[PDB]
């Protein structure tokens, strides 16, 4: 099976390409998942943002099943998200700062390590091939799925590898499209 | 408290859900 | 030749965009032995008569927890009446009349949602003949919750409570 943006673990107001690689927003934040999610491993995948108005946003990151669809990513407790706006991260709903944000045109990496045992996972993310620094530590365990959230009609591309326009040069990983 | 007439669409923001 | 039948959407529309005329020469507010204030009723009304639209803020049904904490702690009220699983309609800052209305067990009004052009209104009937003069009232079909609302709507059958 591909591993794409899911048929149904989607909010349906986003608009979703034939091809499921791509998604509009629609009005206030939503969320739609990948079609797999990996629980073990070091994994990884990137997100080109196509276009990106003005006063529109992005929230992006890994997210668990029961995470809320109709709510921005990291939202919740099952969700970590990468707000393009101030570049702020984002989990509970608590904004902190971590990295600059990123725009229109910019490609995304987005790695996270769930060790075999106990071991400490950790989530970080890139703009265009640049390490911004570990965004978590020990996450709330549990398999996590790539995850889109946009506010208002930007357009953003994923891809699940396995090759990536930026591979990252420090780090092992495995791409989600092996899922 | 301002008094409606029809229904009117709460237009959210970025920070909609966010704790201040 | 092709069968035809009718429409019962037609009408329920041509109903709905009269309403804010109708209601206008229909109700009223006044002060209420259950609670408060309570809209009543200005003229005989009719059984299916449409009444008012509980008309508000139309806000996504996610976003009631975040609004409900910061009405109920700010010590506002609850206004807000459900429309969907996706919609919830946000009379607490902006409304009408019908916000006035209080709950019975015995009611002699229910809620419907119905459909009109492509959106969703909250629009209360009346269950029987209604004389000029009674309060309208519905049943606010509250969850049921844990140690309580207490409710004064005074007639017999009463389930004590508003949940
Ligand atoms: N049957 C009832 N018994 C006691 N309180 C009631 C009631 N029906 C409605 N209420 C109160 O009225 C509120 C709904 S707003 C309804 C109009 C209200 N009487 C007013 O003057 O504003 C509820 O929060 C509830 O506390
Ligand atoms: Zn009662």
């Amino acid at each position: 099976s591909r591993v794409l943006l899911a048929l149904h673990d989607r909010a349906p107001q986003l608009k979703i390409s034939d091809d499921r690689l791509t998604v509009v927003g629609e009005k206030g934040y939503s969320m739609v998942r990948a079609s797999h999610g990996v629980r073990k491993g070091a994994w990884y995948f990137e997100i080109t943002v196509d276009e990106m108005p003005p006063d529109t946003a992005a929230r992006l990151g890994w997210s668990q099943p029961l995470g809320n669809l109709q709510a921005p990513l990291g939202y919740d407790k099952f969700s970590y998200s990468w707000r393009s706006k101030k570049g702020t991260k984002f989990h509970q709903s608590i904004g902190k700062h971590y990295s600059s944000g990123y725009g229109q045109g910019d490609v995304l990496g987005f790695y996270i390590n769930l060790p075999e045992d106990r071991g400490s996972s950790e989530i970080i993310f890139y703009k265009n091939g640049v390490n911004q620094g570990v965004a978590y530590k020990d996450i709330f365990e549990g398999v996590y799925f790539p995850a889109i959230s946009l506010y208002k009609s930007c357009t953003v591309s994923i891809n699940f590898g396995p090759c990536f326009k930026y591979p990252p040069k420090d780090l092992t990983y495995r791409p989600m499209s092996d899922m | 408290f301002k008094e409606l007439d029809e229904n009117v669409e709460y237009e959210e923001r970025e920070s909609e859900f966010d704790i201040e | 030749s092709t069968r035809r039948a009718t429409s019962l959407e037609l009408p329920m529309a041509m109903r709905f965009r009269h309403l804010k005329k109708t209601s206008k020469e229909a109700v009223g507010v006044y002060r209420s032995a259950i609670h408060g204030r309570g809209l009543f009723c200005k003229r005989n009304i009719d059984a299916g008569e449409m009444v008012i639209e509980y008309s508000g803020i139309v806000i996504r049904s996610v976003l009631t927890d975040k609004r409900e904490k910061f009405y109920d702690g700010k010590g506002i009220g609850c206004y807000m009446f459900r429309m969907d699983d996706f919609d919830v309609v946000d009379a607490t800052m902006h409304g009408n009349a019908a916000r006035f209305i209080n709950h019975s067990c015995e009611p002699n009004c229910f809620s419907r949602v119905i459909h009109v052009e492509g959106q969703k209104h909250i629009v209360i009937f009346a269950l029987r003949r209604i004389l000029r003069g009674e309060e309208l009232t519905y049943d606010y079909k509250f969850p049921i919750e844990d140690a309580k609302l207490p409710c004064n709507c005074g007639a017999k059958r009463c389930r004590r409570f508003l949940n």
